[PDB]
């Protein structure tokens, strides 16, 4: 609702120029004759103070224990019938006191003890879903960090990161931001990690849900909670919805699942209505990360639903060397292991084999008490991880 | 009557329930005597195999 | 004396107020106003008496109030925490290294990503290395998982919350209870913990091949554990493990490197162990002189855990059967034969 | 005067009167009780109750108007009675059960044999089991056993079934299992019996319907009842099941009833003792020959035994007469076992 | 088991109610009865005649089967292919009889608390017992008869 | 205060004497249903939510004709009487299904579906605006129109569009949400709505 701060953001002068000074002059002077206008006409008029009388009055009109109750519909203005406590429905009367706007069908209502009406809603408590999914900040990996991946982090850059920093191109030219980013490749690419890069220079509430959790134990209970998903984002202004391992949503089957396959198919059908259906949109980028793209039902990559496709192959010997630096930086090596020599260890090592190789190395130093790594670590360091 | 599912519904193991007492009734603790019982049943390969 | 007879005397006009109702305050709201809700009954939201300071009004608690005119009275003693309720419904064993045998180099490479990570942070980055997340144990059933890992957890101060289902207690973890990553909203509050999440589903004699089953719902568990404390979660104090029987049935993705930072051996006790292992589990009944215990060892080829502490258990009992008050080596020659000899077939 | 103000305050007790419980002292001359309409109650304790009364949850009266403790009631139950002898004893001697002696033996060493000699244990070192469960095939001769012992007992028996614990009134369920456990404190030598314990425990639990929300506070005060033994009661509590796959896993651990006491299909030896001790009872005749009998390879675990001998005899009946012949057996087997085609010998 | 009314402070009979019925099962009595007379319906001749004989000539007409001594058919069932004429026979004999005509449905008598859906059956029946000849439609078997 | 906390200004328009002034004569109702009609003049019986099944009359305003069976009825909070009927229960997951808002989409965002469109605005969007063309003739317009295709080919815009300049209300389905997890009431929703 309204903003308590941000009175006038006019700072398009942005420097000494006149025009600051007479907007600010304006307010002064009315003011001034505010203040003698209140205290003034509350002398000759001692009937309500406003401070200390207006509030004092309704709380007796209010009830010492104050009720709480679901509000369940709306009949005519000054009316409602709200939930008792345990059972029961009153046919209750609405007082003007309450801002009669926060009346959602179902939130909250406060009823006096003995007359039962409305005398003030009451906020929600948040749900325990918005917090489970509510990212508040990637803890430590940052976006020249990844290294590697060059041209496929512009994809994303330039999908669900760019709308949201310089609209201007997606203004000027008519042309509407690419809807969504799906990012598919080999087990251990970047997939996740450019997935938790941008998280960390976005402005938007992050959301991040895998694909197991979407496959829940009653049935209805399925497409439901992608409703939320999307009720949440929705809510909550900007935000870009991360589902993680959509390859389990019909790639793994568990007996928990009531319905079998038939009950999964639907939860599909729901999200497939939630990122292109006849309902408004508004300002929500879904970013789909798999690893088995050609196991899921080609509508759920239609274009309108996921427009943009990035493929993650494995790291190139190039890329292989920045991997090891990367990882490697923090690291007191003993100047005796070569980086190079460890790059072509097996055929293809996704690069997730690399942080592997090079966690599993300080590890294989601790043992010693040893603060510097030897090619003695990393030797049966790069043979205990790719191997067993 | 019924298998007793295992894995059932929220009112599927409450019925469960009621046989275990029809159950228990017929042959436990309390011998009962002088009272028959009578059954029919089209059906009877879905009883459990207690009753 | 005569304050005594006074005070007698006012009781009978004292025991008829009415009493106190007892409520749980969910949340403090402000203008010195609490929100409780009272036992079956619906919320409310009631004043506070001066006595009492908002400030001790705290979240979840027990609190009263007067008759009619709802006013919190005293803070009641505190309610049982959700999370120790969860520990009473499931009893894992408490246990500490003295009752741990045989198992001496896994002893060490346990203590160094769930202890050294944990009590000495500050050197984990003096080689740059990002903290261990998660460890696998895995051998035959009863070799020591588990007392291994409440071990752990016993020695580190840090909570030790298992999960796995049990829909029983699926209500002092999550009312709402849609996703597993919930136990968290309860993880982070109680300090460093360790959540065990145990296997074994009667596997390893059933669902041999192929018809219904799929999966475990004790492996889909970290997927979505694994996938939040390797990125998006601030509290880096919480970490996870399992024990399983097998290690070639585990899932593709976690075997890939970079999601289980250790993979611990636990392997039938061979014959310097088995004695380590009885001797602990001898030390508590009335035992003999001069007990040949190194004989004992020998006669059980293959006892993971449970086959040893069921010769010293069922030692005592045959030495009842004659009534008698010392247990003897012939009781201990004569458990091996029922638990292992006579057992050993299916 | 002061005996005469002490005389006065008794008027506070008065007969009608609501039987609450206790829950936790908060401070000299204040408790906190839960009446049973259904709440909590912040109470204040008369100044004449001896203290020593107010154990842990116990029995409470409280005043009608005003809840206040004004008095401590013995120990009672509502839906549990032990059983007085009289006609409502088993009547079923050990020497009625067909030869399981191993399974015998089991139960006698971990509910019988502790109870008597309780100090021995001590002695040896080993720790007593707190509870027994007793799984099996449908009809191998659970109950039974338990028949018999609650006969050839010197403790009281407490006989429950698992269906009783779950009523009509909300918050009922959870006051009667605790009556149950806590009437079988105060004869401290007693077995408490809650068959067919499928019905309040089990896994699955749907907590929206109301009638699982009833079922999660049973099975939880059951848990919570259980580990409230101090290794110096001795209740021990005999829960007898069918299925054990359906068993919530929290109810097999240690502390609670830890000790499995499988009730197999009888084998072939077993079996040629059952025909003779439920035919030791039957007229009989010369010309019969149990061996012949149990010599196929047919599974009749324990009812279809008696249920051969049953019908044998029901046959003799027919024709008016008093013996039972091999031709009678003869008719009997092959209307009670009923083998099925169970076979396709090209499979072999 | 009969209802009665109770004084609310000194509880007392005062009166013998009559008997009450699931709001549900009122709702599917049928009051404006449907026009469509039977020269709407076509080809069906030689099976509109073996209904008319079965659950309406033997509603007006007993006098006939109790001189030949037989006991009236019990039920009609309509089977064929999605769209025959099945519920058009069922609304037109609704038309062209006056009785009540109790219309039941498919998916319905399913409700989700346990035993809720044969309040709904018995419910069902007793009420057109309670009142003259009645015909009681159940149409959709399928929901309720797999 | 965060609790109710309106305009100020609007509580002395709220005419605080007026709220006394509704805050002690206007009873406050309790919510029933009707079950019968006991013939002999008034004699309603009700059935109060979880109180009991009482039996009521009527308080002196309510015509006969304004209640009927299964009808939603206010009633004393003391003597249990009659006083306003009142509207029938809809599962508010039924009712959230009603467009509020058309979506900003007409039929002229989407192309080569002449045909199509043509076809689906004679059973949609003529049938209800000047229905009086079909009255001089013997037609009853067809009621109901599939639409199916390969993905994004434009089912929903078709659809979606027609929200946009249809006058009679528009009613919302997914074909997800009429799964739900008791048996039963995934036809409730079919039925109310
Ligand atoms: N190209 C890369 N550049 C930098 N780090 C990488 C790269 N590929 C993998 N990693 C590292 O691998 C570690 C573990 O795997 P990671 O989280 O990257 O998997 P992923 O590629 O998102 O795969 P998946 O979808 O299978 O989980 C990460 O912490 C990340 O730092
Ligand atoms: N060894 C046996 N000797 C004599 N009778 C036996 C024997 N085994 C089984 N029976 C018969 O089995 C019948 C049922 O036994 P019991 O009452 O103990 O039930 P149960 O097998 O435990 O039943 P459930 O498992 O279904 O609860 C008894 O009437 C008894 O005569
Ligand atoms: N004929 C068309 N003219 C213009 N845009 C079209 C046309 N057909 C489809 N679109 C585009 O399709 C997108 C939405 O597709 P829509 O959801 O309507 O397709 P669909 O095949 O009916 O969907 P689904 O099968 O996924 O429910 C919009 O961006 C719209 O511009
Ligand atoms: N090395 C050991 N020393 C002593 N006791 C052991 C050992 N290994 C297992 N046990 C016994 O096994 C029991 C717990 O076994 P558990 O860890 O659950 O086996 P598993 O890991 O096969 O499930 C403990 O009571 C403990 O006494
Ligand atoms: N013989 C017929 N004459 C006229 N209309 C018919 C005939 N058979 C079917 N119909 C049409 O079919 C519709 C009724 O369908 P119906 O047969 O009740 O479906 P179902 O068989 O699935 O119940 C009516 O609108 C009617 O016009
Ligand atoms: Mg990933
Ligand atoms: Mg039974
Ligand atoms: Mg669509």
């Amino acid at each position: 609702g309204p903003d308590a701060a941000s009175k006038l953001p006019l700072v398009t002068p942005h420097t000494q120029c006149r025009l600051k000074l007479l907007k600010l002059e304006r307010i002064k002077d009315y003011l001034l004759m505010e203040e003698e206008f209140i205290r003034n006409q509350e002398q000759m008029k001692p009937l309500e103070e406003k401070q200390e009388e207006e509030r004092s009055k309704v709380d007796d009109l209010r009830g010492t224990p104050m009720s709480v109750g679901t509000l369940e519909e709306i009949i005519d203005d000054n009316h409602a019938i709200v939930s008792t406590s345990v059972g029961s429905e009153h046919y209750v009367s609405i007082l003007s006191f309450v801002d009669k706007d926060l009346l959602e069908p179902g939130c909250s209502v406060l009823l006096n003890h003995k007359v039962h009406a409305v005398i003030g809603v009451l906020m929600d408590d948040t749900d325990p879903l918005v917090t489970v999914m509510k990212v508040e900040k990637a803890p430590q990996e940052t976006y020249a960090d990844i290294g590697g991946l060059d041209n496929q982090i512009q994809e994303i850059k330039e999908s669900v990161e760019l709308p949201l920093t310089h609209p201007e191109y997606y203004e000027e030219m008519g042309i509407k931001p690419p809807k969504g980013v799906i990012l598919y490749g080999p087990p251990g690419t970047g997939k996740t990690l450019l997935a938790k890069a941008v998280a960390n220079q976005t402005s938007a509430t992050f959301l991040r849900v895998v694909g197991s959790e979407l496959i829940q134990k009653y049935l209805g209970d399925g497409p439901k909670l992608v409703r939320e998903l999307f009720r949440v984002a929705e809510e909550h202004a900007p935000s870009i919805v991360f589902i993680d391992e959509i390859d389990a949503i019909g790639t793994k089957r568990y007996d928990s699942n009531s319905g079998g396959e038939r009950e999964i198919q639907r939860t599909m059908l729901e999200l497939l209505n939630q990122l292109d259906g006849f309902d408004s949109r508004g300002d929500v980028k879904v970013i789909m990360a798999t690893n088995r793209i050609e196991t899921l039902d080609p509508a759920l990559i239609r274009p309108g639903r996921i427009d943009r496709k990035i493929e993650f192959p494995l790291p190139d010997e190039k890329t292989k060397k920045r991997i090891f630096q990367i990882h490697t930086s923090r690291m007191t090596l003993a100047d005796d292991v070569t980086l190079d020599d460890l790059i072509m260890a097996k055929d293809d090592l996704s690069g997730a084999d690399i942080k592997a190789i090079c966690t599993e190395a300080g590890l294989m130093a601790l043992r010693e008490r040893r603060m510097k790594v030897t090619n003695e670590d990393f030797k049966k360091s790069k043979e205990n991880v790719l191997y067993k | 009557g019924g298998r007793r599912f295992s894995e059932g519904t929220s009112a599927d193991r409450e019925i469960q329930r009621t046989l275990m007492e029809l159950l228990n009734q017929m042959d436990g603790f309390d011998t009962l005597h002088r009272v028959k019982m009578i059954m029919a049943t089209n059906r009877p390969d879905t009883l459990d195999p207690a009753l | 004396l005569n304050a005594k007879v006074r005070l007698l005397r006012e009781e009978l006009q004292l025991l008829q107020e009415q009493g106190s109702y007892v409520g749980e305050v969910v949340r403090a709201m402000d203008k010195k106003k609490v929100l409780v809700k009272v036992h079956p009954e619906g919320k409310f939201v009631v004043d506070v008496d001066k006595n009492i300071d908002i400030n001790d009004v705290t979240p979840n608690c027990r609190v009263a109030l007067r008759n009619d005119s709802y006013t919190l009275h005293k803070i009641l003693p505190n309610k049982v925490d959700p999370l120790v309720s969860l520990m009473m419904v499931e009893k894992v064993p408490d246990s500490t290294y003295e009752m741990i045998g045989g198992l001496d180099k896994q002893i060490k490479e346990i203590k160094e990503v769930i202890e050294l990570p944990v009590k000495h942070p500050e050197l984990f980055e003096a080689l740059g290395i990002a903290q261990p997340k998660g460890v696998l144990l895995y051998g035959p059933p009863g070799t020591g998982k588990t007392l291994l890992a409440r071990a752990v957890a016993h020695h580190t101060d840090c909570t030790f919350i298992r999960v796995s289902g049990s829909e029983l207690v699926q209500k002092f973890i999550g009312e709402g209870a849609r996703m597993v990553r919930e136990l968290f909203v309860m993880a982070r509050e109680h300090a460093p913990s360790i959540i065990f999440m145990d296997e074994i589903d009667s596997i390893g004699s059933s669902r041999l091949e192929g018809g219904s089953g799929g999966d475990s719902e004790v492996q889909r568990t970290m997927l979505e554990l694994l996938n939040q404390l390797d990125g998006f979660e601030a509290t880096k104090n919480i970490k996870v493990i399992m024990a399983t029987n097998r290690i070639d049935i585990l899932d593709s993705a976690l075997l890939r490197p970079g999601r289980i930072d250790r993979k611990i051996e636990f392997p039938p006790p061979n014959e310097e162990a088995r004695l380590d292992i009885l001797k602990i589990h001898s030390r508590k009944m009335n035992l003999t002189r001069g007990i040949n215990l190194r004989k004992i060892a020998e006669l059980m080829p293959g006892a993971s855990g449970a086959e040893v502490k069921g010769v010293c258990t069922e030692a005592g009992m045959y030495a009842l059967r004659e009534r008698r008050v010392h247990v003897t080596q012939e009781d201990f020659e004569m458990a091996v034969a029922k638990v292992m000899q006579k057992d050993s077939e299916k | 005067e002061f005996l005469h103000a002490q005389e006065e305050v008794k008027r506070i007790q008065s007969i009608p009167l609501v039987i609450g419980q206790f829950l936790e002292a908060v401070d000299q001359n204040t408790a906190i009780v839960g009446s049973t309409t259904g709440s909590n109650y912040y109470v204040r304790i008369l100044s004449t109750i001896d203290r020593e009364l107010l154990k842990p949850n116990a029995s409470v009266a409280l005043h009608k108007h005003s809840n206040a403790l004004v008095d401590v009631l013995p120990p009672e139950a509502d839906s549990s009675i032990m059983m007085l002898t009289s006609d409502q004893k088993p009547d079923v001697m050990y020497a009625d059960i067909g030869g399981m002696d191993i399974q015998k033996q089991e139960v006698r060493e971990a509910v019988e044999l502790p109870l008597t000699h309780f100090e021995l244990y001590k002695q040896i070192g080993i720790d007593p089991p707190r509870g027994v469960l007793m799984y099996g095939p449908p009809g191998c001769g659970k109950t039974m056993l338990a028949k018999a012992v609650a006969h050839h007992t010197t403790a009281a028996f407490i006989r429950v079934v698992g269906s009783e614990f779950v009523q009509k009134y909300l918050g009922e369920g959870p006051r009667m299992v605790r009556d149950v456990f806590r009437l079988a404190k105060e004869n401290a030598p007693a077995i408490i019996f809650i068959d067919e314990i499928d019905a309040i425990a089990t896994k699955r639990f749907d907590a929206q319907t109301g009638a699982d929300r009833e079922v999660q506070r049973i099975l939880l005060e059951l848990l919570n009842q259980m580990d409230g033994f101090d290794q110096n009661v001795n209740v021990k509590v005999i829960m007898a099941t069918n299925r054990a796959d359906t068993l919530d896993p929290a109810l097999l651990r240690p502390g609670r009833l830890d000790r499995k006491i499988e009730f197999p299909l009888p084998d072939r030896r077993q079996k040629r003792l059952i025909f003779s001790t439920i035919t030791s009872k039957m007229n009989l005749s010369e010309e019969v020959d149990l061996e012949d009998y149990v010599a196929r390879p047919d599974k009749i675990s324990g009812a279809d035994i008696n249920s051969i001998c049953q019908e044998s005899g029901m046959l003799a009946v027919r024709e008016n007469r008093y013996i039972v012949l091999a031709k009678d057996f003869e008719k009997a087997y092959k209307t009670v076992i009923k083998k099925d085609e169970q076979e396709h010998e090209f499979y072999k | 088991g009969d209802l009665v009314g109770v004084n609310k402070d000194s509880y007392l009979i005062l009166e013998t109610l009559p008997t009450e019925y699931d709001s549900r099962v009122k709702a599917m009595e049928v009051d404006e009865r449907p026009t469509e007379q039977y020269s709407d319906i076509g080809g069906l001749d030689k099976q509109i005649q073996e209904l008319v004989e079965a659950i309406v000539l033997p509603m007006n007409h007993k006098e006939k089967f109790e001189n030949l001594g037989i006991q009236p058919p019990k039920g009609v069932l309509m089977y064929g292919p999605p769209g025959t004429g099945k519920t058009l026979l069922a609304r037109a004999c609704a038309a062209q009889t006056k009785a009540t005509f109790l219309k039941l449905a498919g998916p319905q008598l399913v409700q989700m608390f346990i035993g809720d859906g044969a309040k709904l059956v018995r419910d069902a029946f007793a009420l057109a017992k309670e009142k003259a000849p009645s015909i009681i439609f159940i149409d959709e078997l399928d929901a309720i008869g797999t | 205060s965060d609790t109710g906390l309106a305009p100020p200004a609007l509580w002395d328009l709220a005419a605080d004497k007026q709220t006394l002034q509704s805050e002690q004569p206007l009873q406050v109702a309790r919510c029933t249903k009707i079950i019968n009609a006991d013939s002999e003049d008034p004699k309603y019986i009700i059935n109060v939510k979880q109180f009991a099944k009482f039996v009521v009359d009527l308080s002196d305003q309510v015509a006969p004709t304004d209640i009927e069976e299964g009808m939603r009825v206010g009633v004393d909070r003391n003597k249990y009487q009659i006083h306003i009927p009142l509207p029938p229960k809809i599962d508010p997951t039924v009712t959230m299904m009603q467009v509020e808002e058309k979506p900003d989409v007409t039929y002229s965002d989407v192309g080569g579906c002449k045909e199509q469109i043509e076809k689906l605005r004679e059973v949609v969007e003529t049938p209800l605006l000047h229905p009086e063309r079909f009255v001089n003739l013997g037609i009853e317009p067809p009621k109901g129109v599939l639409l199916f295709g390969p993905p994004g080919t434009g089912k929903t815009l078709c659809a979606r569009a027609v929200a946009n300049r249809t006058d009679a209300c528009f009613i919302r389905v997914i074909g997800s949400e009429l799964v739900q997890k008791y048996v039963g009431e995934g036809a409730r929703m079919v039925r109310e709505l």
